[PDB]
């Protein structure tokens, strides 16, 4: 969530915990949704 | 044979040996020396 | 290595074993035998 990944954030070991990072190395990349979790919340709130 | 130091290099005695670092893939009792570099952290880098 | 208090049975508890030796000896192993010391004293005949 909150698709922001600092490159420095992984660096060494830690990539392991972060599967997402592991994929990031990987060639595979998740792309953030056009509507962020915050925006979706605003929209769902708007609808609601 | 004539072991003498007087003889010329061809016929003279042999200061020689041979060894296999050897190519065949197999488990390794020994291998050639690995080199090393500095541990460059925080930068995007190729590593071994 | 673990502490114990009973000779008669193996413990119902879990603990993994960790690697001391890892040699590329290449010798296959079909059979083995245990080494254990024998005591002798003035009481014993001491015959080998």
């Amino acid at each position: 969530a909150g698709f922001i990944k600092q490159y420095g954030d992984c660096l060494g070991d830690i990539a392991a915990r972060d599967l997402i990072c592991a994929q990031k190395f990987n060639g595979l990349t998740v792309l953030p949704p056009l509507l962020t979790d915050e925006m979706i919340a605003q929209y769902t709130s708007a609808l609601l | 044979y004539g072991f003498q130091p007087t003889n010329g290099v061809g016929y003279q005695p042999y200061r020689v040996v041979v060894l296999s670092f050897e190519l065949l893939h197999a488990p390794a009792t020994v291998c050639g020396p690995k080199k090393s570099t500095n541990l460059v952290k925080n930068k995007c880098v190729n590593f071994n | 290595h673990t502490p114990i208090n009973l000779v008669r049975d193996l413990p119902q508890g879990f603990s993994a074993l960790e690697p001391l030796v890892d040699l590329p000896i290449g010798i296959n192993i079909t059979r083995f035998q245990t080494l254990l010391a024998l005591h002798r004293s003035y009481l014993t005949p001491g015959d080998s």
